[PDB]
């Protein structure tokens, strides 16, 4: 692509620089390209890879919504014109993102910190995908979403402790998609308390460092909770 | 639309 | 050009649409395809030509001053390469609002209102090519902002009074490029004081809702002079 | 920087 002929460690800088700009499209163009190079990533490389793709799908579902509303509330064709241009370049990205963890992330992560990362994000894209999805697929990209994140969960609860950050943020993730797109609510509440309680008993385990990443985490799952009962 | 916490930046 | 096939007012439709979900770049491309029709704008039409492109050049200079600041302090090449980049576009915008002013907004504007508010807009531009300029052109590119502010002035003095919105942000605006482009401190706080102290004594002559629209402009002068004095 | 009041948006 339009990144070939820049150097990889050239890449992971200007996409560093360009998240301190808060210029995120190019940051997910900088990171795509050095995921082009072929290399696995380390865990730095991993998080701005998903930081830039986040900021940038994150302006089209806020857009997207805001779209989607107004063409609820109007029921000529210009509001659905445009929910579709939107929605569109959503899917676009979402299948950009999809593409490179089909080609090659996921086939080359062995750790499980890599491999749990990387499935975590294919059920989190197929997720936007649902988020907008009225059409025949809808019900197998919502089981694209559910089959990621439980490939993800079966590996994370297998190979890292309870208080493990990445675990925590795809329980998270997981206990959304249950709630609000497997029209599953009673699953999400068990998934987050479960969570959160395992957590609990962890933590005395962790370094203060350790222990702040975590208690994070566990803080959203209880936000969700607070929420839900 | 009430969005719920999901990991990572808004 | 790409909007060549959407009816004008179904662009303006869309812009408003962009507008609401804060996708600026989307607002912009539509109202450029508006202008691009050649028809005048009306009041409301010029507010959302400027408020797109603003937004647009908005995230344009914040990224440009985070990367520069980043390259100061550094005195390989990516910092620079990228800081370029960014430049590049931003004088990409700029270039295309220009373009508009000039291909035929300006000549077309004969009524105070829009013609100060299109100059105004020329003097900005400009003004944002001279906060990037470091070349041989650096100098005709403030004359070319001091003079489309100077026409933009003189017109507003002799066709508007002194509470006027567009007039006074107009003065706001040349003042800054005074203080801050053209290096004369003194000229943008006698301008502010001015403008500002001509605006309280018309006050008396305004609704409610023209006494807000112009206090609240009347403000930002005063916020610039608790700054500079 | 800090930058001075302007017109408009930010
Ligand atoms: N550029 C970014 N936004 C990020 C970079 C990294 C990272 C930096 C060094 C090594 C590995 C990862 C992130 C993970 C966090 C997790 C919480 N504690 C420390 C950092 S996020
Ligand atoms: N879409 C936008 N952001 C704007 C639209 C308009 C406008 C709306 C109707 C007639 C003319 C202009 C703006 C000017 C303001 C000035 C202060 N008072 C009222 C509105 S701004
Ligand atoms: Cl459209
Ligand atoms: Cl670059
Ligand atoms: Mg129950
Ligand atoms: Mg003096």
């Amino acid at each position: 692509g339009a990144m070939g002929s820049m150097e990889r460690a050239s890449l992971i800088q200007k996409a560093k620089l360009a998240e301190q700009a808060e210029r995120y499209e190019d940051m997910a163009a900088f990171m795509k390209g050095a995921v082009e190079k072929g290399e696995e990533l380390s865990c730095e490389e991993r998080n701005l890879l998903s930081v830039a793709y986040k900021n940038v799908v994150g302006g089209q579902r806020a857009a997207w919504r805001v779209l989607s509303s107004i063409e609820q509330k109007s029921n000529g064709p210009e509001v659905r014109e445009y929910r579709e241009k939107v929605e569109t370049e959503l899917q676009g990205v979402c299948d950009t993102v999809l593409g490179l963890l089909d080609s090659h992330l996921i086939k080359e992560a062995g750790d499980a910190e890599s491999r749990v990362f990387y499935l975590k994000m294919k059920g989190d894209y197929y997720r936007y995908l649902a988020e907008v999805a009225t059409g025949d697929d809808k019900k197998r990209i919502i089981d694209s979403a559910r089959s990621a994140y439980q490939e993800a969960m079966d590996i994370s609860k297998k190979e890292m402790p309870p208080t493990n950050p990445i675990r925590l943020g795809l329980a998270l993730n997981f206990s959304v998609f249950h709630y609000e797109i497997a029209n599953s609510p009673e699953e999400a509440i068990s998934l987050a308390k479960t969570t959160f309680d395992e957590a609990m008993a962890d933590l005395h385990t962790l370094s203060e460092d350790s222990y702040k990443d975590s208690t994070l985490i566990m803080q959203l799952l209880r936000d969700n909770l607070t929420l839900w009962t | 639309k009430l969005m719920f916490k999901t990991e990572g930046p808004d």
